[PDB]
């Protein structure tokens, strides 16, 4: 009743604690955005890596494979 | 600043600080994931 | 209710605008899980 | 009054407005996670998938070198 409404000085104080943490909240979202792209960057990065060292088994194998049958 | 308004101005209050507390949550377990993608490529 | 009402409206501007800039934060890191899907296409 | 000054209605109008908002955001951010949880499964699928497929190839090679060495020697 009289205790569970607040004075206009309470719902000041609640509005600046409010926005605080709406800011933090922002700020760590920009954070994790930016943290997202470099996973993004890393993963792309990666996945060319791995194709390209497997082509290059897949080649040397092929290689060894048609060296071998080559004699005789 | 009248009963009625103080009134409705402390329940939406209550409320909005109730609903960031669930938001904040959610960041959370967004923060717990984002760490867990830097472990994919790692073996 | 100057000073009191006054400070609830910058109040209650400065919150609003804050929100506004969270949404931007979600929508962008939607964006960015969305070309995820696509990298393991 | 102040036209930049709200009144007692027009702070319970914010109020109703930051609610649906704020609202709308858990709401939001709920599906951001389970978006997250998402992407996450399936990147774990396959990088795990690319690892495989590598080793495959990796001991094929070595396979054949190693028969190589052994039937020309």
């Amino acid at each position: 009743p009289n205790l569970d409404t607040f004075t206009p000085e309470e719902l000041l104080q609640q509005m600046k604690e409010l926005l605080t943490k709406n800011h933090q909240l922002k700020e760590a979202m920009k954070l994790n955005n930016q943290a997202m792209k470099g996973r993004f960057e890393e993963l792309s990065a990666w996945t060319e890596k791995q194709k390209e060292e497997r082509q290059f088994f897949e080649i040397q194998s092929k290689e060894a494979k048609e060296r071998l049958m080559a004699l005789s | 600043p009248s009963s009625n308004t103080l009134v409705e101005m402390t329940l939406g209050m209550k409320k909005l600080k109730e609903e960031m507390e669930g938001v904040v949550k959610e960041l959370a377990e967004n923060n717990h994931i984002l760490e867990r993608f830097g472990s994919l490529t790692m073996d």
